[PDB]
RNA sequence: GUCGACGUACUUCAUAGGAUCA
RNA sequence: GAAGACUAACUACUGCGAAAGCAUUUGCCAAGGACGUUUUCAUUAAUCAAGAACGAAAGUUAGGGGAUCGAAGAUGAUCAGAUACCGUCGUAGUCUUAACCAUAAACUAUGCCGACUAGGGAUCGGGUGGUGUUUUUUUAAUGACCCACUCGGCACCUUACGAGAAAU
């Protein structure tokens, strides 16, 4: 008695600025009615999107990108970042026997002040002369590059917004610092940060967000 | 130029349900089981059921507007079975063969950082 | 140079070799379950002789004329009949294979 | 080689046997004589040392304990007693 | 109608992989036409569906499910056969999810499984028409919907406890109502 | 009370193996 | 978003602990073995009836918590076979604080301390040696490997000169 989608109207979700292809896709509301609205229903969403499709890239097959939609105007909705991820598949396989798994987490501020907290990955590896055949770290090692990876993921975050921390996640700059900082201690194959995820959004501030589709 | 939504297969033994949204999850188009298309209960998961489904539901997506999809494949997950069964790729197989044109194909079953108690005993459940 | 390369790889895949085999023979030895290693042996028994001189026959005999070592008063077989535990057709199977491995030495 | 004396063994084996464990046993240490730059004078050191040796005089620093030989600073030179 | 796949190789089958190539390109190039390459600065299998050449869309699904059963663990000739017909499905669980077992309970577990000189597995797959690759834990079954059905069952029954004769008689029992039908 | 748990006393079941011959 | 458990893959019956046992990070507290030692005391030792500390899971007393699974219970089915004898809700419990209880295939179906007896390859911890490799700072120096050795652990192979009826 409906055909629900004779009234739905079409809208498009456009990334942040720092991002190349900038058009991402479209998506269904409903039609403004007086008496809901429909702005106000579209002003929650995330959207996952693999940051390939999004950079014209390919190495960025893994790494989905969450975006949430904040503002609104005729027919394009403005979107964020929410928070960056890896594929479940990337992960499974990584993780191998005969290596030992390092992990770090920490929680940090930004300078817009974003409280988020971003993890860490790290695995172990044979140099190349070894011949015995696993490689674990010794646990005492293990705890100074827990130190490590965490003494630059809160310097590296803090001395920047949010949008200087996302263009310091897409070129992977991060993974080359932990990897310079992190081999007088231990070999270290596979540095990523596999996660990020927001936990307080401060107050709204339209000119920020109005700032990067300038 | 396309048009894109995501194909939700979830895929238990006893369904595989095929639902499709939009990329960002909230509006749905298309849910349709694999229960609907087969009045039996044998086999509400076998793999033909679910090619019914995946065929209807390709049927009502592309009389919407919607050229591809991006497909979200689980099964149970949670403390059952993590992978995806035969529904699940009935299903898959059934919807690239379609039309439609299929990106990203992607596997999210709920797995734990290990959690609570499985149903079953001591002694193991299913025989 | 690289043929150093060479030499890692080799020293490589003969320590995986090493470490496959000691996994398999740990979990064997843990296996004493004396139907197990009795059909074990008794196969083995049988590739032995179809796969791979009375002087060495007539040394074994006379060992075991001085040592008479495989008749019934020997420790074990003792304390077996003289409780009444070979009744059971078990033990009989053992003790009966003593006797006639004893039997085959002494035969001339 | 089953008849390689026991009582004469050669300085090859002593040489790698445990120190409890040669035919008549002895320590494995030496003392070393050290002399800092700043200073002239000199002073004797066990091999194996447990405390940071303070030169005497010019009362720095000469070797740090480790959990075996000592590690000599690098700003120094020896000569084996 | 350009599309793609890509799909990751386990390092334990990466040389049967290069080792088994030469039989792999040409039934996924010719019969299939399908344009296959290998990146091996990521590891994995990619294949893409040019759209002047091929005719069948259900092509790229199909090599897609070829290559991955043969990362599974499935030899090439199975995995040939995953290739050909319409009716083959892959159904993967473990043994911790059927009854917790650790410790040498569950290296037990994999030996009633696998049974002597491989027989008892065999003999799953000979009374079913089924494939089993018996991997760490993870038990990998390729056949069609009903088959893979009863091996599962048997499987399961053997994990639980019960001894393997009681599983070959049941075996040779629902041999012989297979065979019928 | 054809009662239970013991404590004494006694009974009974599990014995054939190889070699040659027919 | 709330709640209470649990710490997957890595994960190797390898590591640690008298055993039971112990697997997310960070700090604090106190403890421990092995190694190194041209330190120190100088027989202070080994095994132990009485006596004492700890002792999985279940179980009791009194509070707290109560997500999940779930002895008892209630119900659905009882459809030839159940080969494929189970579904659904679930009290006690599972968690935790303070006292009880003191048992297991608590297993190596194997008392503790000391001596001797054979060959090998690996692995964990410590130490010694090396104009070896990388990590270069610009050459060092640590760290990571490689090779030789040695003490102390958990295991494995091959042979007995040996032991057993045999498995070993
Ligand atoms: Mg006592
Ligand atoms: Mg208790
Ligand atoms: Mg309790
Ligand atoms: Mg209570
Ligand atoms: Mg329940
Ligand atoms: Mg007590
Ligand atoms: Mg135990
Ligand atoms: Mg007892």
């Amino acid at each position: 008695v409906v055909d629900p989608f004779t009234r739905k109207e079409w809208f498009d979700i456009k990334a942040p600025s720092t991002f190349e292809n900038r058009n991402v896709g479209k998506t269904l509301v409903n039609k403004s009615t007086g008496l809901k609205s429909a702005s106000d229903a579209l002003k929650g969403r995330v959207v996952e999107v693999c940051l390939a499709d999004l950079q014209g890239s390919e190495d960025h097959s893994f790494r989905k990108i969450k975006l949430r939609v904040d503002e609104v105007q005729g027919k394009n909705l403005l979107t964020n970042f929410h928070g960056m991820d890896f594929t479940t598949d990337k992960l499974r396989s990584m993780v191998r026997k005969w290596q030992t798994l390092i992990e770090a987490n920490v929680t940090v501020k930004t300078s817009d002040d974003y409280v988020l907290r971003i993890f860490a990955i790290a695995f172990t590896r044979k140099q190349a002369n070894q011949v015995k055949r696993h490689s674990y770290a010794q646990s005492s090692h293990i705890r100074a590059i827990r130190k490590v990876i965490s003494e630059i993921l809160t310097k590296e975050v803090q001395g920047s917004t949010l949008a200087q921390l996302t263009s310091k996640l897409i070129p992977e700059v991060i993974n080359k610092e932990i990897e310079n900082a992190t081999k007088d201690i231990f070999p270290l194959q596979n540095i990523h940060v596999r996660k990020v995820k927001l936990l307080k959004q401060p107050k709204f501030d339209v000119g920020a967000l109005m700032a990067l589709h300038g | 130029s396309q048009v894109f939504g995501v194909a939700r297969i979830y895929a238990s033994f006893n369904d595989t349900f095929v639902h499709v949204t939009d990329l960002s999850g909230k509006e749905t188009i298309a849910r349709v089981t694999g229960g609907m298309k087969v009045k039996a209960d044998r086999d509400e998961s076998s793999p033909y059921a679910a090619m019914l489904a995946a065929q209807d539901v390709a049927a009502k997506c592309k009389e919407v507007g919607i050229t591809a999809v991006h497909v979200k494949i689980r099964a149970t997950g949670g403390t059952r079975t993590k992978t995806p069964g035969p529904g699940g790729q009935a299903a898959l197989r059934a919807l690239a063969r379609s039309g439609l044109r299929i990106g990203r194909i992607e596997d999210v079953t709920p797995v734990p950082s290990d959690s609570t108690r499985k149903k079953g005993g001591r002694r193991g459940r299913r025989l | 140079p690289e043929e150093m390369r060479k030499r890692t790889t080799e020293m490589r895949l003969m320590r995986e070799l090493m470490f496959r085999e000691e996994r398999k023979a740990r979990r064997l030895k843990k296996i004493k379950s004396k139907t197990y290693r009795k059909i074990k042996k008794k196969e083995l028994m049988k590739n032995r002789e179809l796969a791979a001189d009375n002087e060495d026959h007539d040394i074994a005999r006379a060992k075991e004329r001085m040592t008479l070592k495989h008749k019934t008063n020997s420790k074990w077989a003792k304390d077996m009949i003289k409780h009444g535990m070979t009744n059971d057709a078990e033990t009989r199977e053992e003790m009966e294979e003593m006797l006639r491995q004893g039997e085959r030495l002494k035969a001339k | 080689v089953l008849v390689q004396d026991l009582l004469h063994p050669t300085a090859a084996s002593e040489a790698r046997k445990h120190k409890l464990k040669t035919l008549v046993q002895g320590p494995r240490s030496y003392f070393l004589d050290v002399k800092c730059p700043g200073c002239l004078n000199i002073t004797t050191v066990f091999s194996h040392a447990q405390t940071a040796v303070t030169c005497e005089s010019c009362s720095t620093i000469l070797c740090t304990p480790t959990g075996g030989k000592a590690k000599l600073s690098e700003g120094t030179s020896f000569r084996r007693k | 109608k350009f599309e793609s796949r890509k799909i990751m190789v386990p390092p334990h089958r990466m040389t049967p992989l290069r080792n088994s190539w030469t039989k792999i390109y040409p039934p996924l190039v010719e019969h299939l036409k399908l344009q296959v390459r290998m990146n091996l600065k990521t590891k994995s299998v990619e294949l893409r569906t040019n759209p002047k050449f091929t005719t069948d869309p259900g092509a790229l699904q199909k090599g897609a499910d070829f290559i991955k059963a043969f990362t599974l663990g499935f030899d090439l000739d199975d995995s040939i056969a995953l290739l050909r017909l319409d009716d083959l499905y892959i159904e993967t669980f473990e043994v911790k999810d059927v009854k917790t077992l650790t410790g040498d309970h569950l290296s037990r577990a994999i030996g009633r499984i696998a049974g002597k000189d491989g027989k008892t597995k065999f003999a799953i797959e000979n009374a079913t028409r089924t494939r089993i690759v018996l991997a760490d834990s993870k038990i990998h079954i390729l056949g069609g919907f009903t088959h893979i059905r009863m091996a599962r069952e048997s499987v399961v029954s053997l994990i639980l406890g019960s001894p393997p004769g009681k599983v070959y008689g049941n075996l040779r029992t629902v041999a012989s109502r297979l065979k019928e039908r």
